[PDB]
């Protein structure tokens, strides 16, 4: 019968581990790198775009940085329409606890939902793994600002600085060096480049291969603002860093 | 509805007033309700007008795969797919309808299938709210083996009494007329048929 | 069931809920608690069809309880009455629906303000300084009306609430067998023995 | 190799068993051939009787699918038989819904969307044969539209399928590249069929006896097949020019 | 409804 | 060799190794004897134990007050069969009023075979079974194989070493088939031919296992002490 | 390669080897074979006679469908079984729906419909019998053999099993020696002869002959079975023949 | 019987590669090309009819499609596919978008719809990858005019232009010396008509080329009057006719 | 509500009043009651205002795949076939009587659709509660060989007569005119002969008249 | 036991120039027993404002139900949902239900920010739309609404003369009804400014 095409893509190893989510980190690690910085008040997101061609239209583009709803973001590292799946799954999730206990929901409630979905493909159903790795960006009024990682095996974890897909061990060994916890966000935008202009695998770091995203409470008076950068605005705060 | 069939020397001849109701209000007083299920095979159609057209048009579709996989259909077979789904929603029906068709071998045959579901084959058949009036008359004057001009009037004096006692029924009485030759369709307007 | 009461002062929330179940010609009970309490700032009275009152009333706190031990945290008594609402909202078009009728007094940590939320069996929420359920209101509410202030002691909420009840004891056709009387504050639940 | 045995790519995108699939077409060793005439469409193939003991009446490849689409199949007969059923519950089925004939061109689209289907879905495997669908549609005209195990599917001036296709195929252009058009211009179904089969015997170099052929013709509101003795009828005619 |  | 993986796969030659497999499964059971007259049936049965300590598994099973079989493989697979044998045999008595033809449990018994050798994830069935029966044509025997062949014999013999009664047997056709209305003479002939099965191990009172139905007889077993009279 | 080793895979030739492999035991069955007639169709088997313990005339092969229907195929019997179980259904529902008894090209359709589809997957097996069957309806009579690929045709006459090349040739000489036709009581006589001509191909065990026919005039458009007088009638015409 | 395939057939490699997806994109590169270049006030969509024999009529097999009145789309790979696909993308603009908000979706959303759906066969049972990459242009009243790629993967991208399929990699460097932010609609056909000449081998004509634009609104396309708001389609399809004269002046 | 259709020499006319009632109360006095199924196929409804807009939109919708699918212009017998097997299955709970009209390949077509899934044809038609009015109208007039512009006329007039008979139908007359080988022209308002007349005297209030409890400005920004 | 006038409220909508307004009453009862006078009927969605009459838990339920999908739409369409959109939305969602509906009388207001035309709409609980030019009423004294609507409405009038007619408009239809009144809120909308008013009235 059908046995004979069948991978088993839900086995162990001998040495127990998982095959499929061992193949799709992988994956994940020739992705565009994408970092996450928290800071006292606030968090920035960074990613780099995956080699760029100059026809492609820069300003109407989203292959990074996603927002799930008014208080959570994600970076993605790993294929896009895997990842999109499971943000609209996230989205949904957020408005019907959100419907149900009138309050907008917590970022590790979203975050463990999501990554108990990922979980669930690599244990029963005897289909691939969603070969994607999401860093979490969030606030809500227990915990304030927090940082979350979660890959294809659904196991996730907090944060004050990390990074995802490429070049993961030379960013985070420039993050630890770089990073100290009284941070602020300009101080914390400002490493995030800069670690990823030295992590690289482009000539030089530019506004058009790059995507960029802040979460303040630098709105008015006790509110959260979710500022997805446009080009010209990274184009600014990278001349501004003097990087460019 | 006043609605008969009747077989004759060369085939079967279908009639029908054109009147539908929907209280005492005339809400069309042209109704077709002679209608082609198969080229040779057509059915009189009483009760509800919803009921009636989903059923044909069913059994138009049923005869239609039927012909593509096996060729011509009977009468008989045709009376059967009625029945069919007259019978299994006798529940959710009000459907009196007469079958009637020409085979080359059978000749002209007619079937009567009423609200219950069963199936009945007749020489000639009358059904609709009309036909009571005109079970003496169409008795006393039936004889078989007639001829053409003679089973059109034998139609046309049936429907005339029936259209003029029912006010259920009423406007043209239209007819079909199926036979080797072909099939022919045939009009009779009041000036004509009331004062006969 | 039949009588349940609902106030709520500066620093608490009080519900008063009857002690008598009747069934036919026969008062079966007349000591009975009609509440359940869903956390430890959180206190549920309810009142309704028979069975479906202690079945609703244990499903829900259930489920609160399991919400606590996951988030290791208690949910405010906005979001509780919320998800309170829902249920009896999707109730409400099923093939049997839940008939009860609750009140829901809370006191929230984070705001350090004591709510009381009014629910009936279709999903109708309401956040009010004093409820009522059934027959109870059309007493109560008028006396409230006139004699109810905002910034009250908890001591003047139940001399509030002792006047409320000797009204009903007057003019309510039904021996109620009088009412079990708890507080919800900063504290947490406590119940007055001596009423 | 499991890529080969199932309809997933090869790793230079290849589908194999699609490709085996168009092998299979040729199993019957049969040659097939359709051209349109100004109020016709005229569709032509072989008839191969190799055993003593069969009745030649029932050994068909050409099926009438509704009164006015008929159907010639390239291949194995069960999977043909598996076609034209299909082919005429669809056709059937569209009456019934849309209230008007089904269309030639809207049954092949149909037909080669399942066979589409076949080449994604790893449990259903393509059926081995081409569909050449023919009719006189009532907005379109003349009709010829042909179907393959790829999913593939287009409208035809003319076409031929089978062996020696190819042979035909330049036969058939290199007379549109001298009449001009894209058509017979003919005025009755009869000579449209004595060109068909003249071209057929011209490009195969093969001679033709009434059993040796078979023959279907669409021309507006019906599609029928021709009896032995109408085709012998029109090989006689042929053989006095 | 419409009646025959 | 690689065409034994599964049922649904035919051998070059055409041959179906899962099903021969399960035929080899027959044939290391232990043996039993089907017999009859025009009167009567009979069944006899070896049983066989795991030790000395063990009791002997029993082969005979009753399907109805008119029908029963003997087995031979995998027991839990006849547990199945004669599970069906008695439903089908109980729908008959219950919409008929009518006892089942020992025929058409044949027929039931072939399809309900036959499905589990056609489809995948599914196996054949491990067992064969010898059906005896007495209906409204006399009596009657039957041997299945889970192949799905069953064919209606007046005596045969499965499991191991079943050659030596089945040819004793073909020798006493003519003599066994005439013992009418006596029914010890019809058993003491298939106790005679189950002897011939035997190598080093003789019939004992716990290991023999007899069954009888006929025309005022119902399908009754024999064990244990009551087959005592014919050793 | 491994091509064969799963139903409804294509080889490179465009083949499908499972079914090929259902031929060959097909093969090694017993001799079947038809007759086509004036009025009607008439049928006939070879059944080996294994051992003496077979009670005789009482393990029938050949199947009756509806009431004007016989089948008979050579290979695995329970498949063949398996086959006219569904036919039966098929000509329940046709019967049911349609009130008149199913057309032999009909019945043969959706016959062949439901072998075909056992080429279609690999969670199934494809048949291993092909199956000679056939009767009498409003059109006259119908013979038709049907193979495990699912294809079958109309046949003046047909055989399959292990005497299939032997049967042929000898069902030839009568299509060219009668062109006119043969009788329904002819054909008894002529299948009984042929099976006896067959089984010098399984000639080890002994045989028992078994036939049966539908004819518009002998048998009223029935199928029966042949039977006392008429079947020995037809066993001494077959035993003179080989001798 | 009935589907046992209900595990994935495309699966992750040691290396990390989705096989299945690579060997679609392959399928895609050895398709025919087709080319899409946005302009100022429009889009253009463009490919090659690479006719299968000349006795075949072209006209009946149609590689660019509309999906809705304002967005249209071309392919590059397996022509089945994509016929299947562009049935599933107009069924969805009307499922998911039009039967809910009475109008029809904005291109990146349908977009984001046939990706999901081509995303699906990625990693659903029983099923191979779409081999098929998309080039869909469109247009809608919030964000004007846009052009975007959509590959076997489910991944979509938005481009001012570009190219897919035999000779996408010289197609695409044609493209990128030609293309600026000022060029109008009419310019952006000059340029479709010169990129595609270089791919194209045999004849070159209205009747071997196959191209659409997404412009300005069509009322005589309408089919109807008397409803000021309904103006018409922005997707036409050029002729046979319209091309030629273009590739005079060229 | 009244409704007509009228045929005529190359093509189709249909019209409709505008007003919609909940009880004797006019809730909308300019309601469109002429919808579009295809652009040259025109449906007019009355009965379940909500069943009308949906059953109309929902075969609007499958007509416009399944043109795309036959690369032809939709039919109007394909629109009367799916909306009547719709009706039926519904057993008349969808509350939707329509009169169908269009041109197409085949011709110019006039039909009529009943809540319960029956279908009329015919050269002349009205539904609605204004029908009788309207009909009476029709079978006095009509005739064979109409103009367009007698049919316009003959069509506005027959609404008319429900507009001013009928309670339940007013205001305003639409026109939609579809003749063979034309864009169909919908005529919204074709006649407004209900012109509400000045008013004796505004009811403008002095600045203030309104006692006010609070005021506060709303946040509708992020 | 009648479904729309168990709980009893009012909403009223009105176009002027430049700018729309809507009005709803506060009371929220158990038939005779008036239960709240907070209970506020009008909620928005963006520049999008919805009002709701009818039994209140389908009120509440709604409110939560067109948030959850208004909040979808944002996230997916990278913009807010416009008047013409939401009508048809909630038109949807309410058909959806046809046999089984929420027993609802809402009412959309809005000013497009693209076209900046002052929008309103009307449905009934099953989702027929009611457009129109100058008012739309809802509530169990829509019969009074209409009456006072039609009488006092003009074409063209000025934020500050249309939050006069909108008003007068409510609250002398809400005291010839039981089950309305106990408190009115009146919401003025500019192009980009929105002025929400509570009115004073008799609380009887
Ligand atoms: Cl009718
Ligand atoms: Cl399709
Ligand atoms: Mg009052």
């Amino acid at each position: 019968g059908s046995r004979r095409y069948d991978s088993r893509t839900t086995i162990f190893s001998p040495e127990g581990r998982l095959y499929q989510v061992e193949y799709a980190l992988e994956s994940i690690s020739h992705a565009g790198t994408a970092i996450g910085i928290m800071a006292s008040d606030g968090i920035v997101l960074a990613a780099e775009r995956k080699v760029t061609s100059t026809l492609l239209e820069q300003d109407t583009s989203t292959e990074k940085l996603y927002k799930l709803n008014d208080k959570i973001a994600v970076a993605v590292a790993g294929l896009t329409a895997d990842a999109e799946i499971l943000i609209n799954t996230a989205r949904i999730h957020a408005q019907n606890y959100l419907k149900t206990y009138n309050e907008d929901i917590p970022v590790e409630i979203l975050v463990r939902r999501l990554s108990d979905i990922k979980q669930g493909y690599t244990q029963h159903g005897g289909l691939r793994p969603f070969g994607v790795s999401f860093i979490y960006a969030g606030y809500d009024d227990r915990y304030g600002y927090q940082l979350y990682t979660s890959n294809p095996s659904g196991n996730y974890t907090g944060w004050k600085a990390i990074s995802v897909g490429a070049n993961t061990s030379a960013a985070q060994t420039l993050l630890q060096m770089d990073y100290k916890d009284d941070m602020k966000v300009d101080d914390a935008i400002e490493l995030a480049l800069k670690t990823l202009s030295k992590t690289t695998d482009s000539s030089a770091l530019t506004y058009d291969r790059l995507e960029f995203a802040t979460i303040r409470k630098g709105a008015n008076d006790g509110e959260v603002y979710q500022k997805i950068f446009k080009p010209q605005e990274i184009k600014d705060i990278l001349v501004k860093t003097g990087i460019t | 509805t006043s609605i008969m069939a009747v077989t004759f020397k060369d085939g079967v001849i279908l009639g029908a007033d054109s009147r539908t109701t929907t209280g005492a209000y005339i809400a069309n007083r042209v109704t077709d309700k002679l209608t082609r299920v198969h080229d040779k095979i057509w059915c009189c159609r009483s009760g509800s007008a919803a009921d009636t057209q989903a059923i044909a048009d069913i059994v138009q579709y049923h005869l239609e795969l039927y012909t593509s996989q096996y060729g011509t259909p009977s009468t008989e077979t045709a009376a059967s797919v009625f029945k069919e789904l007259c019978y299994e929603n006798k529940d959710n029906l009000t459907a009196g309808i007469i079958v009637a068709g020409y085979d080359d071998k059978n000749k002209g045959e007619v079937y009567t299938i009423p609200l219950g579901g069963s199936v009945h084959k007749l020489p000639y058949a009358i059904a609709g709210s009309g036909s009571t009036f005109i079970y003496g008359y169409c008795d006393k004057n039936f004889r078989e083996n007639m001829s053409k001009e003679e089973t059109v009037d034998f139609i046309k004096h049936s429907l005339s009494q029936a259209i003029k006692w029912d006010g259920s029924s009423g406007g043209v009485i239209r007819m079909v007329v199926l036979t080797a030759a072909g099939v022919e369709r045939l009009i009779f307007y009041p000036d004509e048929y009331e004062q006969l | 069931m039949d009588i349940i009461l609902g106030i709520r002062v500066q620093d608490s929330v009080i519900l008063a809920s009857s002690k008598a179940v009747t069934r036919g010609i026969s008062v079966l009970k007349d000591s009975d608690d009609k509440t359940r309490q869903l956390s430890p700032h959180t206190l549920m009275s309810f009142a309704g069809e028979a069975g479906d009152t202690v079945q609703f009333a244990e499903y829900i706190q259930a489920n609160i309880q399991l919400y606590s031990i996951r988030e290791d945290y208690e949910l405010s008594p906005q979001a509780v009455s919320s998800f309170v609402r829902q249920e009896l909202a999707k109730s409400i078009r099923s093939r049997r629906p839940y008939q009860v009728n609750v009140l829901i007094g809370g006191y929230d940590k984070k705001k350090n303000k004591p709510e009381l939320y009014q629910i009936d069996y279709l999903g109708t929420k309401v956040e009010l300084p004093y409820g009522a359920h059934g027959y109870s209101g059309f007493y109560t509410f008028s006396l409230l009306d006139h004699h109810y202030r905002p910034d009250m002691t908890t001591e003047e909420g139940l001399d509030l609430l002792k006047l409320c009840v000797q009204e009903l004891e007057k003019r309510m056709p039904m021996d109620f067998k009088g009412v079990i009387v708890k507080i919800v504050d900063k504290d947490g639940i406590r119940q007055v023995d001596d009423f | 190799g499991y890529d080969r045995h199932i309809t997933i790519f090869s790793p230079e995108g290849r589908l194999y068993q699609v490709e085996y699939a168009f092998k299979a077409t040729n199993q019957t060793n049969i040659n097939s051939l359709a051209v349109r005439g100004k109020d016709c469409t005229v569709v032509i193939s072989q008839k191969k009787v190799p055993d003593k003991l069969l009745d030649p009446t029932t050994v068909s490849y050409i099926f009438c699918i509704s009164r006015t689409i008929g159907m010639v199949v390239n291949g194995p007969i069960p999977d043909a038989r598996n076609a034209a059923l299909r082919a005429k519950a669809e056709a059937a089925e569209f009456r019934y819904k849309y209230g008007y004939d089904m269309p030639c061109d809207v049954l092949a689209k149909r037909m080669a969307n399942l066979s589409q289907i076949y080449t994604q879905r790893a449990y259903m495997r393509p059926l081995g044969v081409i569909l050449t669908f023919v009719s006189v549609d009532e907005e379109l005209g003349p009709s010829i539209y042909k179907t393959d195990p790829a999913g593939y599917y287009v409208g035809y001036k003319a076409t031929a399928t089978g062996p020696k296709q190819q042979e035909i195929t330049t036969n058939l252009e290199n007379h549109f590249k001298k009449s001009k058009i894209d058509h017979i211009n003919e005025e009755s179904w009869e000579k449209v069929v004595e060109f068909a089969i003249t071209h057929m015997i011209d490009a195969l170099g093969t001679e033709f006896s009434k059993n040796d052929l078979e023959v279907g013709v669409a021309t507006k509101d019906k599609f029928f097949t021709l009896s032995a003795e109408n085709i012998e009828e029109r090989l006689v005619a042929i053989a006095e020019q | 409804a419409p009646l025959x | 060799n690689n065409y034994d993986g599964d049922t649904v796969t035919f051998s070059p030659t055409g041959r179906l190794f899962q099903v021969e497999y399960a035929l080899e499964a027959i044939k290391q059971g232990s043996v039993t004897v089907g017999l009859r007259s025009n009167t009567h049936a009979v069944l006899v049965a070896l049983k066989r134990n795991a030790d000395e300590l063990s009791s002997y598994q029993k082969k005979i099973i009753k399907c109805d007050e008119h029908m029963g079989l003997s087995l031979a493989g995998l027991a839990p697979d006849a547990r199945v069969l004669s599970n069906y044998l008695r439903q089908q045999c109980n729908y008959s008595s219950l919409v008929f009023n009518r006892k089942l033809a020992v025929e058409r449990a044949g027929h039931l018994l072939c399809d309900k075979a036959q499905k589990n050798t056609q489809s995948y994830g599914g196996r054949p069935y491990g067992v064969g079974l010898l059906i005896i029966g007495y209906d409204k044509s006399g009596a009657h025997l039957l041997e299945f194989q889970p192949s799905g062949n069953v064919t209606e014999l007046y005596g045969t013999a499965i499991g191991a070493r079943s050659q030596g009664a089945k040819t004793y047997l073909e020798r006493t056709l003519d003599t066994f088939i005439k013992i009418d209305g006596n029914p010890d003479e019809l058993i003491k002939a298939g106790v005679e031919a189950i002897s011939q099965s035997l190598r080093d191990e003789s019939l004992t009172v716990d290991n023999l296992s007899i069954a009888i139905v006929g025309k005022d007889t119902p399908f009754t077993i024999y064990d244990g002490e009551a087959v005592a009279k014919y050793i | 390669t491994g091509y064969d080793l799963s139903n409804s895979v294509f080889s490179p030739d465009g083949r499908n080897f499972q079914v090929e492999y259902a031929v060959k035991a097909v093969e090694n069955g017993t001799t079947s074979i038809g007759i086509k007639c004036n009025d009607g169709v008439v049928f006939a088997v070879e059944k080996l006679i294994t051992s003496k313990l077979l009670v005789p005339q009482k393990n029938v092969k050949i199947q009756v469908v509806d009431r004007h229907i016989g089948c008979v195929y050579s290979g695995l019997i329970p498949d063949g079984r398996h086959l006219v179980n569904r036919g039966r259904e098929e000509a329940a529902s046709f019967k049911k729906l349609y009130k008149t008894p199913i057309p032999i090209p009909a019945f043969a359709d959706r016959l062949g419909q439901y072998v075909q589809a056992h080429t279609l997957y690999n969670s199934v097996r494809p048949f291993g019998v092909s199956t000679i069957f056939g009767g009498v309806d409003k059109n006259g009579a119908h013979l038709y053999m049907l193979e495990p690929s699912g294809s079958y045709w109309g046949y003046k006459g047909a055989a399959t099993g292990k005497g299939r090349q032997s049967a042929k040739a000898e069902l030839e000489k009568l299509v060219d020696h009668h062109p006119e036709g043969l009788s329904a009581r002819e054909a008894v006589k002529q299948a009984a002869k042929i099976i006896y001509l067959a089984h010098e191909d399984n000639k080890e065990k002994d045989f028992e002959l078994e036939i049966s026919w539908c004819s518009l005039s002998e048998t009223n458009g029935l199928h029966k079975f042949v039977k006392g007088d008429l079947l020995q009638e037809a066993i001494d015409f077959a035993q003179k023949e080989i001798n | 019987m009935t589907d046992r395939y209900s595990f994935s057939l495309t699966t992750f490699s040691p290396s990390g590669k989705l096989g299945q997806i690579d060997y679609a994109l392959t399928a895609v590169k050895q398709g025919v090309t087709s080319l899409g270049i946005k302009a100022t006030n429009g889009v253009v969509i463009a490919t090659e009819k690479k006719s299968s024999s000349p006795l075949a009529m072209s006209e009946t097999l149609s590689k660019v499609s509309l999906l809705t009145p304002d967005i249209g789309a071309v392919y590059s790979g397996m022509g089945p596919d994509y016929r299947v696909l562009v049935d599933k993308s107009r069924k969805v603009a009307h499922t998911s978008y039009k039967r809910i908000y009475g109008e029809y979706p904005p291109t990146k959303l349908l977009v984001s719809e046939v990706a999901k759906i081509m995303q699906e066969a990625t990693q659903s049972g029983g099923v191979r990858p779409f081999g098929v990459s998309l080039l869909i242009a469109g247009h809608d009243e919030f964000n004007g005019f846009s052009l975007y790629q959509v590959d076997p993967s489910g991944s979509y991208f938005p481009w001012k232009a570009t190219a897919i399929g035999k000779g996408s990699v010289a197609a695409k460097t044609f493209l990128e010396k030609r293309w600026n932010d000022e060029l109008e609609l009419e310019d952006a056909i000059h340029i479709a008509l010169l990129t595609l000449k270089e791919s194209v081998e045999g004849e070159f004509n209205g009747d071997t080329i196959e191209l659409a634009i997404i412009g300005d609104e069509n009322p005589d396309l309408l089919g109807y009057t008397g409803i000021p708001t309904d103006k018409g389609p922005r997707f036409r399809k050029l002729t046979s006719q319209e091309i030629n004269d273009r590739l005079e002046a060229l | 509500t009244t409704i007509v259709g009228v045929k005529f020499n190359n093509g189709v006319v249909i019209a409709a009043d505008t007003r919609s009632t909940q009880g004797p109360i006019v809730a909308d006095k300019n309601c469109a009651k002429l919808h579009r199924i295809s652009p040259k196929i025109w449906c007019a409804g009355a009965g379940t205002a909500a069943d009308t807009e949906a059953v109309t939109q929902l075969i609007g919708s499958n007509i416009e795949l399944h043109s795309l699918y036959t690369s032809r212009e939709p039919r109007v017998v394909s629109a009367l076939q799916m909306l009547k097997q719709h009706l039926f299955k519904y057993q008349g709970h969808i509350g939707a009587y329509l009169i169908v009209a269009g041109v197409d390949p085949t011709g110019s077509h006039l039909f009529s659709i009943h809540a319960h899934g029956s279908t009329d044809v015919g050269y002349y038609l009205s539904l609605g509660s204004g029908s009788l009015a309207a009909m009476a109208v029709l079978e006095s007039h009509w005739k064979q060989d109409l103009t367009k512009e007698e049919a316009i006329k003959l069509a506005s007039d027959a609404i008319q007569a429900g507009i001013w008979n009928d309670l339940g139908s007013g205001s305003n007359v639409d026109v939609c005119v579809m003749e063979i080988g034309k864009d169909a022209e919908y005529l919204r308002n074709y006649l407004t002969p209900n012109v509400r007349e000045e008013k004796q005297k505004s009811y403008k209030f002095p600045r203030g008249t309104t006692a006010v409890l609070k005021e506060s400005i709303v946040n509708i920004c992020d | 036991s009648d479904p729309s006038s168990i709980n009893g409220g009012i909403v009223v909508a009105m176009t002027g120039k430049d700018c729309v307004a809507i009005a709803c009453d506060l009371r929220l009862g158990s038939q005779s027993l008036g239960v709240s006078n907070k209970f506020e009927k009008i909620f928005h969605y963006g520049h999008v404002f919805l009002g709701i009459t009818g039994l209140a838990t389908d009120v509440t339920t709604l409110n939560e139900m067109f948030r959850y999908k208004t909040n979808l739409y944002k996230l997916k369409e990278e913009r807010a949902i416009e008047p013409e959109t939401f009508t048809q939305l909630v038109s949807s969602s309410l058909y959806e239900r046809r046999f089984g509906p929420y027993f609802v009388g809402p009412v959309v207001a809005g000013i497009n920010s693209k076209s900046g035309k002052p929008f309103i709409a009307g449905f009934d609980l099953i989702g027929c739309i009611d457009e129109a030019k100058d008012f739309i009423v809802s509530g169990t004294a829509s019969d009074q609404l209409f009456g006072m609507c039609e009488s006092l409405y003009e074409p063209n009038l000025e934020p500050e003369d249309l939050f006069e007619t909108i008003s007068q408009a409510l609250l002398n239809a809400a005291d010839r009804d039981a089950l309305s009144g106990w408190g009115a809120v009146v919401y003025i909308i500019k192009k980009d400014e929105v002025v929400k008013r509570y009115l004073k009235m008799r609380q009887d």
